[PDB]
RNA sequence: UGCCUGGUGUCUUGGGUGU
């Protein structure tokens, strides 16, 4: 397989993927940047989604 | 003068007993447009200059695999560079060297399980190999204690 | 890392008690107490349970490598 | 420091990988066995052996 | 490295003799016992018997070194009996204190049972 | 040329039976076989 | 030829020294070899 | 192993195989083309295994 | 002319008197019963899969030190003393472990009482490991989460303490005699007053305190000698005994045909 | 981007304070290996003056 | 008869060991 080829391979299965802890982590780490790149800007209406996004994702055990 | 005493059966029973780790890296280098390192359990035929070690603990990779038990001068990683081969095409059937060793032995005073390999790409998108080597020291007439 | 099965000093086999051990404080039992009811005379022994610190408990909280 | 830093002693092949002296030779040495370390050097010959046993023993 | 064997401390080799017997001729009738893989569990035990014998005048152990597995008797008796002769009588006389107190032991251990 | 260099090897008799080794020389009669248990290579004749 | 394991999601794998270095189904950068099926022997000392 | 990749719609293109009817006698079928399903994520061998790809 | 008597009797601690003997022999006795008495270890294990988070040969330490019953051990033979190539049934017992935890949350311990006896010889009891009741879990091997698993197969033989320490029986062996000192052996170090700065002996009321008027006894020797054995559980307290009885003879017996021999 | 990028990256990397091309006269020794021996070690090593 | 191998950077820097 080439390079290109798997990265087609990890989009699709990442379609299917319906949880995995590690990717878990880092949507929720990419959502606390995307979250403080909004502070940032004063956007309130943003932000607003983007807590309410991460408060869903959350309450781990 | 300084020394002590220590009960062997506390020994014997896990007293001061501890765990080493050591690790070894190396990486395929490039050295200009087609001029690549290669890992690889190298032959006698192929290549020149080989270490004294011995190769056979290699796998397919050019790589060792963990719960291997290795002993000092044995080869963990398989490494060689290629070289613009001789006249030796005059009348070797093949068998003439085009690489060179560049293998990674372990430490001459050193011995221990393999216990984590690790394979990887560098930044520059070539090979990358991490060897952790694991072994026990016991406490013996030598080591060094202090309150 | 985990309890030692026997003591450092004299041999005898503390391994095996460090859930009673464990159970006995949960009760509300004194330190003292809980390995006088364990039968841990010489304090040799009783240094061994006392002083042990768990920290297979904290290595088992990593993800396994294999599956 | 000084001539009685450097002495010649007869081999005594023992188990186990340090040094061992008696302990009445660690004053002109200025050593004890909290961790120093200490050279061995081996004559090659039957001139250097009989210099060594008989003025530096 | 160069730990040597642990069983080395017990395990006779077949070349080594397990007990090398030499006169010591300074003075009369006075051997001198070599035991290999050996220590100080045989050792005192065969001293403090052969002390009390009133035909033995010299009898004493040292180890040594502790690193290796061995001890050096040296044993001395009268004009009247041979030294070897001293320490057989030692061997037995303990076998026998060993018997009987097994047998002792093994009464007690029944009654309180 | 002694085919039985750099290969698994198990004691059968003496102080170390049934321990698991790899044969390391093969001069003769006397071959050196590093032993997985402890970290040690020791000499041990072939009928062993 | 030669097992591997992902350094996230554990899956086991094979590679034949021509694929890029990467899990097949998280695309992870990191993997490491599996452990050899030789006999391992201890002295229980 | 093989259903991701691109070349696969084609491969798997009139093969033979055995399959279980259910309703169990084994038989074989002709596939006549795939066809990818979203939203019918399946466990295929394990848990873990959750394949989108339909075979017609 | 020795004498023996018993104070406690239990399957694990004897503390018995020893009376009519001289200190040497009470001493070898001792030092038999420590480190000559031959019992039955762990002394090999192949790994055949270890994913928990201890070392391979943590975990092998851990299983050499765990006893095992050891009752039969004489009808054993030493494994280099066996003609059998490899290990034969007559000199090694193979017990196996086999753990594994399921479902994806939770704990698993490994305890001691998951070995199981695979060979051995025939009709001896020798090789279960050690338990205190029929309900007593073990020692505590290891810990498993989700997906790991330990599958080990053991080889235990005889051997003696001199060895290892894993294969002593006793744990501590308590020693005393003469405890009002009237034999001058030990010089009491103190600050005022010397009998009230030092604690009495647990063995005090057995003997006779000294007269104030009685002067020192320069004949005496050392003879009533009080003794505590505790074992592992590999064998019973009244087993250590005699067997450190026995060895002792045989020791001297093989001394003695050395002599006689050696003409 | 690689000016800056390079010169601090080799800066951290040496410990030389300063240009790669004036690593005489510059403060060396700024920029340690972290000691991870033991974790007392560690913390003494990130409080060291 | 298919037949066996010794050859190991340099320069800086930093942290340590024993006096
Ligand atoms: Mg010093
Ligand atoms: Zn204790
Ligand atoms: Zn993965
Ligand atoms: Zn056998």
């Amino acid at each position: 397989l080439s390079n290109d080829e798997v990265n087609s391979i990890v989009k699709m299965k990442q379609s299917l993927s319906s949880n995995t802890g590690f990717n878990t982590v880092l949507k929720k780490a990419q959502l606390q940047e995307e979250l403080e790149e909004a502070r940032d800007a004063h956007d309130h209406e943003r932000v607003a989604r983007i807590e309410a996004e991460l408060k869903s994702i959350g309450a781990e055990s | 003068e300084d020394s002590m005493i220590m009960n062997q059966s506390s020994i014997d029973r896990g007293l001061f007993r501890s765990l080493f780790f050591r690790s070894y890296m190396d990486q395929e280098k490039r050295f200009g447009i087609s001029i690549v390192e290669e890992f690889e359990k190298p032959t006698r035929a192929t290549t020149l200059r080989l270490k004294h070690g011995t190769y056979e603990k290699l796998d397919e990779d050019g790589l060792i695999a963990p719960g291997v038990r290795v002993s000092g001068d044995d080869i963990i990683i398989g490494k060689t560079t290629p070289i613009p081969p001789d006249t030796e095409e005059l009348g070797q059937r093949t068998k003439y060297h085009t690489k060179r060793d560049a293998s990674t032995p372990l430490r001459s005073t050193e011995n221990g399980i393999v216990d984590q390999v690790l394979l990887t790409t560098n930044q520059e998108g070539l090979k990358f190999v991490k060897v952790r080597m694991r072994t026990t020291k016991v406490p013996q007439i030598g080591d060094k204690f202090a309150s | 890392m985990i309890i030692p099965v026997r003591c450092f000093s004299c041999g005898k086999v503390v391994g095996d008690k460090w859930d009673a051990y464990l159970r006995l404080l949960e009760e509300g039992k004194q330190e003292g107490d809980a390995l006088d009811e364990l039968k841990l005379k010489r304090y040799c022994c009783r240094r061994m349970v006392l002083t042990h610190v768990d920290l297979i408990e904290k290595f088992l909280r990593y993800n396994p490598l294999e599956k | 420091l000084h001539k009685m830093s450097m002495m010649a002693h007869r081999v005594k092949v023992m188990p186990y990988s340090t040094f061992r002296l008696n302990l009445s030779v660690t004053s002109p040495y200025n050593a004890d066995f909290d961790g120093d370390e200490m050279n061995l050097h081996v004559p090659q010959s039957e001139e250097t052996r009989a210099e060594l046993s008989q003025l530096c023993a | 490295m160069n730990a040597p064997d642990r069983f080395e401390l017990f395990i006779l080799p077949d070349d080594v003799p397990k007990l090398k017997i030499t006169p010591d001729s300074r003075v009369p009738n006075c051997i001198i016992i070599k035991f290999e893989r050996e220590d100080h569990t045989l050792a005192n035990l065969l001293r403090e018997e052969l002390a009390l014998y009133p035909d033995v005048t010299f009898v004493a152990y040292k180890v040594e070194h502790p690193l290796f597995a061995n001890f050096v008797m040296r044993l001395q008796t009268e004009e009247g009996t041979r030294p070897k002769q001293a320490l057989e009588r030692a061997c037995a006389s303990i076998i026998n204190k060993l018997k009987t107190l097994d047998h002792k032991f093994n009464e007690e251990w029944n009654i309180k049972n | 040329r002694d085919p039985t260099l750099n290969k698994t090897v198990k004691i059968r008799q003496g102080g170390y039976k049934g321990k698991i080794g790899i044969v390391k020389e093969a001069n003769g009669d006397r071959f050196r076989v590093e032993l997985h248990n402890p970290n040690k290579t020791i000499p041990i004749p072939c009928s062993f | 030829g030669v097992k591997y394991t992902c350094g996230a999601c554990a899956h086991n794998f094979s590679l034949n020294k021509s694929d890029p270095v990467r899990c097949k189904e998280c695309g992870h950068r990191v993997i490491y070899k599996a452990r050899t099926k030789r006999m391992i022997q201890f002295d229980a000392r | 192993k093989y259903w991701y990749y691109p070349e696969f719609d084609d491969v798997v293109k009139g093969m033979y195989l055995r399959l279980n009817t259910g309703s169990s006698p084994y038989k074989v079928v002709e596939v006549l083309g795939s066809q990818r399903i979203k939203g019918s994520a399946y466990g295929l061998n394990s848990k873990e295994n959750n394949c989108d790809m339909y075979l017609k | 002319e020795p004498k023996v008597n018993i104070i406690n009797a239990q399957d694990d601690e004897v503390e018995l008197m020893l009376s009519d003997v001289n200190l040497s022999l009470a001493n070898s006795l001792r030092r038999t019963m420590l480190a000559e008495v031959p019992t039955l270890a762990i002394d090999l294990v192949e790994i055949k899969m270890n994913t928990s988070v201890l070392a391979d040969e943590f975990i092998s330490h851990r299983l050499g030190l765990i006893p095992l019953v050891s009752e039969d051990v004489e009808e054993m033979k030493y494994s280099r003393d066996c003609t059998c190539e490899d290990y034969c049934d007559e000199c090694s017992v193979v017990l196996e472990l086999s753990a594994r935890h399921e479902g994806e949350e939770g704990t698993t311990d490994v305890y001691s009482s998951s070995l199981i006896k695979v060979s051995g010889p025939g009709n001896l009891n020798v090789g279960e490991p050690v338990r205190r009741d029929d309900y007593d879990q073990g020692i505590l091997l290891c810990k498993l989460r989700n997906h790991q698993e330990l599958n080990i197969r053991c080889i235990a033989k005889k051997g003696i303490a001199k060895e290892h320490a894993k294969w002593s029986p006793c744990s501590a062996i308590a020693f005393e005699y003469d405890p009002h000192n009237k034999l001058k052996h030990t010089d009491f170090w103190f600050e005022v007053d010397a009998k009230k700065e030092w604690p009495d002996s647990k063995y005090a009321t057995w003997e006779e305190p000294p007269k104030p008027g009685e002067v020192f006894d320069y004949k005496a020797k050392p003879n009533r000698f009080y003794m505590t054995v505790e074992t592992t559980g590999s064998l019973k307290a009244n087993q250590v005994f005699s067997r450190g009885i026995k060895t002792l003879q045989e020791k001297l017996a093989n001394v003695l045909f050395e002599l006689e021999n050696s003409r | 981007s690689t000016t800056i990028t390079s010169g601090l990256k080799y800066s951290l990397a040496t410990g030389n304070w300063g240009e790669q091309k004036k690593a005489m006269s510059s403060r060396a020794g700024v920029s340690q290996v972290l000691n991870r021996y033991t974790y007392s070690s560690t913390l003494s090593h990130l409080r060291r003056t």
